[PDB]
């Protein structure tokens, strides 16, 4: 048993209501296997997304094929969101008789994957030198009573309501919303709130990456 | 769909009307109909018509899940999913009878009939209409882990029914509508799923690509999706009271638990 | 694994910090974090002085009542990684520990502070103790600057102020007030038990749980004249209340006297964790009471035999309706849980069941089934099965009292319908009996006689739904009275092998809430057909006699007749029209004959040693043989009550004898059994002990003679409580066929008659309606059905119809229990209550305007129970009470006073309405 929200509003892994787990990156995870790649560490999250860049299936387009594994129903569900998403996001009018894989591979979870995929295959495409239309950047909010807390851990996701968003880039629009489980409509509005303030730092946090990995030569 | 029959469609939505009259708030009139087993039920919006059967049978639970019994959604034309057991709408583990060996398997087999959309959201009525019109056989379980259980020796049983989630699908465009046409949806740019119960929670929202949506734009669709979830709710109340009304024409006459 | 992040936010949280609050962040709700450990904490002698209390984690677990004491622990700290692993030892005390913290104020105050998740506090065999220790040393560097000092009191550098419990109290001004701190045995095998039966030393029976503790039970056996004990945790071997159950005797060294203490599931080991798919903390409340219940077992005389359950024979396992432990739930969380309920039923056990909807059925009545209750484990484990709605809801109480006592409360099957008459409430008595239209379609009608003459009428309580039984009064030509009893004739309407019989058969008898009646039969008979209506005619069974000027039976008749009341009156306005000179016309004049005679009756009756309960307190705790639901308040009795009684009493009667003789076999009959005199036992010793009297038991004569020698001249109503008291000693009353008894066998005991049954009361009651069938044969007027002659049935009929009048009463008696509960706790009344129980940590008290018991219990009844005297002999409880100063005594029969108020229990989370003393 525990505490998942004391009334010092400290939580079981000692963070607080409105702060990020741990978040860590890397780009050109795997220079030969793959055109874009990243690995991510999203608090106790693993996870390694590979783009096999646009290879050789309309004329018009290109064809997105997202393929995670872990190490049924759920599994085709997360997938066929994620294609959904990016292909609003990614331009597939500039990369026309091509296809574009992503396979994604989920080393550890402990709550909130769906967000935690969506960054990295965010990174494996700016890697990829894949164009797209903004950065989504992936987050979950969960309901405690009154009060959100900003990013949840497996324990958080089985004792609260959820919700997960897509923001795209610094703006507030959603290529994502996905409220999982019941929250009073009276409660929606700034749970969104908090969402879109974690996503935007999920971004901020992604993008000091990129200008790191960048400087190198 | 031409690429006339388009452009007229789109134009008009741009005025802003819809082609058969009806609002962008609007959701077809709704019409629930209950055949002679419980359990049964047919929906109609508009050229949509589904029919949902609600069933029944002992199994078993699984080793996950020793208290609580299973039901199982299967649709065949001729989101739906989290709604129904993430409500709590049908309580699971008022379905177990002897933890761990025996319990009510419940099922809906959902069948389109004719599609022109609302799909989804037919769907979903003719579940919850299913499922609150359906009766259990009535079973003695006495004998610990025997069970005995018939049929018009003894009346049937409700489900007990702790929510009545409703989904309205809102279809977009580059400008949202609701409960949208075969022709309006195959020329639609985005999708977005409410949600919601009477008692005014938020049961799911969906939404994966592609118009990106504010989420005021979010809020916007949840208002105007539950003013319409009251009305759908109220129907179907008083359409399965009409219903009992009809089956126990003398039902006055036959209470033993009489008021002082 | 866990992650593990550190912080700086985390503040010392006493009132006197002044740079934690620039440490400090505000909230979700932007609201800074109010500090709250005093300024001035209690200054000891040095080297301490001014000290904030930091508590190891075993000096929670053993020492959560003192903790909670309002005069020693002011200002204390507790570390997170205390915090933790007292939640994981158990949640209980956990939750206290929070209350704790939470409800900080003028008086007390506690804190958790987080030293796992401080950069500055957090440690990497038992780290545990450094870990702890470190809290202390940055506690006392933080605070060095106010003069504030930390002590941690332990159990088992230093540069760390460091005490025992015991060494801690001692440094305390008031120092010297101290209140101071699994497996069962395997059933038998088949082989085993079967072998033990066969040599007689294993014993089959139904355990009965005493009323007041749980764990304490009996069991009733031939070879013994009082119910032989069954005590603890162990010999109760998992049984429940009501099972069929094998039993040992254990050998002498080991019987018991009645236990002196009372107990629950709620407040035995209450800190127990529920567990599905663990060493125990005893508190020390707990340890104090089951000593002083050894203490009492060491000396007490009058021990009785003791046995042990090795076998559960038939389980009696249902539905229950039961509560969630707010204690064992996290209402915060929406994950699964497991957690105990507490049924309903005081005699049973708590339940293991697991929930995912734990915290939202916290606030409801539920009802739940049991599913196993093997050898390791403390308690049965159950599951969900549905949600009646919130504890107020008094809807929801409803279904939970039908629930209980397995009164059926769902409409009539359709099956019914067909069975009443086509006509429904136009259904009409025929003008001419002889009329041929009406003889064919009821040919039985020849044989009904006409008795639209006869001045009849009826009495009954006012708002009576059904009107069951009437009367006539007319002076015969030679002197003689004639005399008439004419009853509902529910039997014309109701045939066997019918939906409609098979129902009311299966009801076996009417309900009564207090807002609610189940009906035994539809309300088309039973308040508009059947009910002999004023100025209506109605079909009826009657039982005409002649009584002569002594009330002696001249003859007996017994016809199905039609009849039309002339009169409804209620007793009261019975009463008043037979005081009233002034009107002296036939039906009057008879309703005077009738009283007259009837006073006759029951003394016929008392000269036989008939029991008087003209007391309508003392009628209560009885049958009412009018099937006459109980009134909340009592009402006062009129000499009519008594002339509606006797006049039933003797149809009953007449009818029994006549339905006997006509069916040696299978006569419908009810007996009542004189009781063992050791159901008096404790009486006698009471009456002896406090009140220089006694009761006589040669005969039911010897007793109700030595009842009025029972005056107290101090109070005149003791009298009347004495035989309040001596009924609970009586034997049930129960149904029964002729054939599975002997003559001297169907004594009515305490009505005091050789032969009797239920007759008057066919609308209520499914007795009545077998023997109107009966009576019907054996007055030739249409053969007896033969269900009603085979004795198998008969049996199954017997024990169906006992059973349901037994659950009927357990059901009215709980509805009146549950509303003056509210009615004292709404109008916040103070009553008039007796003592008549006293033990060791409560007593009960009878609250004689209601007839209810009550018990108020120990530390309800005192802000120190350790200082509590109980003397066994002299029936006395000691004790200070709350909001006083002053020890009082308390003793059996004792008049006191009452009143119901919403207490919350410290130890149970919850706040429910109890009983206490003025
Ligand atoms: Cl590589």
């Amino acid at each position: 048993r525990l505490e998942i929200y004391s009334p010092e509003g400290l939580r079981l892994d000692g963070r607080r209501w409105n702060e990020l787990r741990r978040f860590e990156s890397s780009i050109n995870t795997h220079p030969h296997a793959a055109d874009g790649s990243s690995y991510m560490e999203q608090g106790n999250n693993k996870i390694i997304t590979l783009v096999k860049g646009p290879k050789e299936m309309d004329t018009s387009k290109a064809l997105l094929n997202v393929s995670v594994n872990i190490n049924e129903r759920r599994v085709l569900e997360i997938q066929t969101s994620l294609v959904r998403m990016f292909e609003k996001n990614v331009m597939l009018n500039i990369y026309p008789r091509t296809v574009i894989d992503i396979e994604i591979h989920v080393l550890e979870q402990d709550g909130g994957i769906m967000g935690s995929l969506i960054n990295g295959i965010t990174l494996a495409l700016i890697d990829a030198g894949i164009s797209m239309f903004d950065y989504i950047s992936g987050i979950s909010v969960g309901l405690y009573d009154t009060t959100p807390l900003l990013d949840t851990n497996s324990l958080e996701e089985n004792a609260m309501s959820t919700v997960t968003l897509g923001v795209v880039g610094k703006s507030e629009k959603l290529s994502l919303l996905l409220v999982e489980d019941k929250i009073p409509l009276d409660r929606l509005e700034n749970v969104l709130a908090i969402g879109i303030a974690g996503a935007h730092r999920v971004r901020d946090l992604m993008d000091e990456e990129l200008r790191k990995h960048a400087q190198k030569r | 769909i031409s690429a006339s029959e388009s452009k007229f469609i789109l134009e008009a939505l741009r005025q802003n009307y819809r082609l058969d009259g009806r609002s962008f708030d609007q959701f077809r009139d709704v019409e629930i109909t209950f055949g002679k087993e419980f359990g049964d039920v047919s929906v109609k919006m508009g050229n949509t018509k589904v029919h949902c059967r609600i069933s029944c049978q002992i199994a078993q639970p699984y080793e996950d899940r020793p208290f609580e019994g299973l039901f199982v959604i299967s649709t065949e034309i001729s989101i739906i999913e989290k709604s129904v057991r993430r409500s709590g709408a049908l309580d699971v583990e008022g379905l177990c009878i002897v933890a761990g060996s025996k319990c009510w398997a419940v099922r809906a087999d959902v069948h389109f009939l004719d599609c022109d959309g609302g799909f989804i959201d037919a769907s979903c009525i003719a579940v919850m209409a299913g499922l609150m019109h359906f009766k259990k056989p009535d079973i003695t379980v006495h004998g610990e882990q025997i069970i005995v259980h018939p049929v018009n020796e003894r009346e049937p049983v409700p489900l007990g029914i702790l929510h009545i989630p409703i989904c309205v699908t809102f279809s977009f465009f580059n400008i949202s509508i609701i409960d949208a046409t075969l022709k309006e949806e195959l020329l639609r740019d985005g999708v977005l799923t409410v949600t919601l119960n009477k008692n005014r929670e938020v049961v799911q929202v969906s939404k994966a690509g592609g118009l990106p949506m504010d989420a005021l734009t979010l809020m916007k669709c949840c208002h105007e999706a539950y003013s319409i979830i009251e009305k759908i709710t109220d129907q179907i109340l008083q359409l399965l009271k009409e219903d009992s009304e009809k089956r126990n024409k003398y039902a006055a006459m036959l209470t033993s638990e009489n008021a002082r | 694994v866990r992650e593990h992040y550190l912080r700086s936010d985390i503040p010392c949280l006493s009132r006197s910090c002044t740079k934690c609050p620039q440490i400090v962040v505000p909230d979700a709700q932007n609201e800074l974090p109010k500090f709250i450990l005093s300024d001035s904490p209690l200054e000891l002698s040095a080297p301490i002085g001014k000290h904030y209390v930091v508590l190891d984690t075993n000096v929670v677990l053993q020492a959560i009542d003192l903790l909670e004491n309002p005069n020693c622990f002011f200002d204390v700290i507790v570390p997170q990684i205390v915090l933790d692993e007292v939640r994981n030892k158990s949640y209980p005390v956990y939750t206290r520990l929070r209350t704790l913290c939470r409800d900080s104020d003028d008086h007390k105050r506690f804190i958790v502070f987080h030293n796992e998740f401080s950069e500055h506090t957090f440690v990497e065999n038992d780290r545990n103790d450094r870990a702890i220790r470190k809290t202390c040393q940055w506690y006392s560097e933080h605070l060095k600057p106010y003069d504030i000092n930390v002590v941690l009191v332990t159990n088992d550098e230093s540069n760390i102020i460091t005490k025992s419990l015991v060494q801690y109290i001692e440094l305390l001004p008031n120092a010297d007030d101290i209140r101071d701190s699994f497996t069962f045995p395997e059933y038998y095998s088949t082989a085993r038990v079967m072998g033990g039966l066969k040599n007689g030393v294993l014993y089959q029976g139904n355990i009965q749980i005493s009323e007041y503790n749980f764990l304490e039970g009996s069991v009733s056996l031939p070879r013994f004249s009082k119910p032989v004990l069954i005590v603890g945790q162990k010999n109760l071997n998992r049984a429940f209340n009501g099972d069929q159950v094998i039993v040992e005797l254990l050998p002498q060294s080991e019987w018991k006297a009645p236990s002196s203490i009372v107990l629950d599931s709620e407040h035995f080991d209450v800190n127990d964790n529920p567990d599905i798919e663990n060493t125990t903390v005893i508190s020390d409340k707990q340890r104090r009471l089951l000593a002083k219940d050894a203490m009492i077992a060491q000396r007490s005389k009058k021990i009785q035999p003791t046995a042990k359950v090795v076998y559960i024979q038939r389980r009696s396992w249902r539905q229950y309706v039961g509560q969630l432990a707010p204690s064992s739930v996290d209402p915060q969380s929406s994950s699964t849980q497991n957690v105990f309920v507490i049924l309903m039923d005081k005699c049973l056990p708590k339940v293991r069941i697991r929930t995912r909807r734990a915290a939202e059925l916290l606030d409801k009545r539920i009802v739940i089934s049991i599913d196993s209750w093997p050898t390791t484990h403390k308690y049965p484990l159950g599951h969900f099965v549905r949600d009646l709605g919130t504890i107020e809801s008094a809807q929801a109480e409803t279904e939970a009292l039908l629930l209980e006592h397995d009164v059926e409360y769902r409409p009539f099957s359709k099956k019914v319908l067909e069975c009443l008459p086509a006509e429904g409430h136009d259904w009409k008595a025929p003008t001419k009996l002889d009329d041929p239209e009406a003889v064919s379609k009821d040919p039985l009608l020849t044989k009904r006689k006409d008795l639209r003459d006869k001045l009849i009428c009826s009495i009954d309580p006012p708002g009576c739904v059904d009107i069951n039984d009437a009367l006539h009064a007319k002076k015969l030509p030679n002197g003689n009275w004639e005399v008439g009893v004419h009853i509902a004739d529910v039997t014309h309407f109701v045939k066997p092998g019918t939906a409609l019989d098979a129902e009311g058969a299966a009801r076996g008898t009417s309900v009564y809430l207090v807002d609610k009646r189940i009906d035994m039969l539809p309300m088309l008979l039973g308040t508009d057909l059947c009910s002999l209506k004023p100025y209506v005619d109605r079909f009826a069974f009657s039982v005409i006699w002649e009584l002569d000027d002594s009330a002696n039976i001249v003859n007996v008749n017994f016809m199905k007749s039609v009849i039309r009341s002339r009169e409804a009156f209620s007793y009261e306005q019975a009463q008043l029209r037979i005081d009233d000179k002034t009107q002296n016309d036939e039906l009057t004049m008879g309703m005077r004959a009738l009283l007259k005679l009837s006073v006759k009756l029951k003394q016929k009756r008392l000269e036989a040693g008939a029991l008087n309960l003209a007391s309508p307190e003392v009628k209560v705790h009885m049958d009412s043989e009018t099937s006459d639901p109980n009134e909340v308040e009592i009402k006062k009795l009129l000499a009519t009550n008594s002339l509606v009684e006797e006049f039933m009493l003797l149809a009953n009667i007449s009818v029994a004898r006549k339905i006997y003789d006509a069916f040696p076999q299978t006569a419908m009959l009810r007996r009542h059994a004189a009781p063992p005199s050791t159901n008096f036992e404790i009486l006698n010793e009471m009456l002896n002990t406090r009140k220089n009297m006694s009761i006589s038991l040669e005969s039911s004569k010897a007793l109700a003679d030595s009842l009025d020698r029972c005056v107290d001249p101090e109070d005149p109503y003791f009298n009347t409580l004495v035989r309040i008291m001596s009924t609970r000693c009586m034997m049930a009353a129960q149904y029964f066929y002729s054939g599975a008894y002997s003559y001297p066998d169907f004594r009515h005991y305490g009505l005091a008659v050789d032969i009797y049954t239920h007759f008057t009361s066919p609308i209520r009651r499914y007795c009545d309606v077998v023997a109107h069938r009966q009576l019907a044969g054996a007055i030739g007027y249409e053969p007896l059905s033969l269900t009603h002659r085979d004795k198998n049935k008969m049996d199954m009929i017997c024990r169906n119809i006992n059973r349901k009048h037994r659950n009927a009463q357990f059901a009215g008696r709980a509805s009146i229990e549950y509303y003056v509960g509210q009615v004292m706790r709404n109008n916040e009344s103070t009553e008039t209550g007796y003592v008549i129980k006293v033990f060791n940590n409560g007593i009960v008290v009878l609250v004689p305007k209601f007839g209810v018991e009550g018990l108020i219990r120990l530390d309800n009844l005192t802000e120190d129970p350790n200082s509590a005297a109980f003397d066994e002999v002299e029936y006395k409880l000691t004790f200070v009470p709350t909001n006083s100063d002053k020890p009082r005594d308390v003793y059996v029969f004792d008049k006191v006073e009452v009143q119901v108020r919403s207490v919350m229990d410290p130890i149970t989370s919850k706040r429910k309405a109890e009983l206490l003393l003025k």
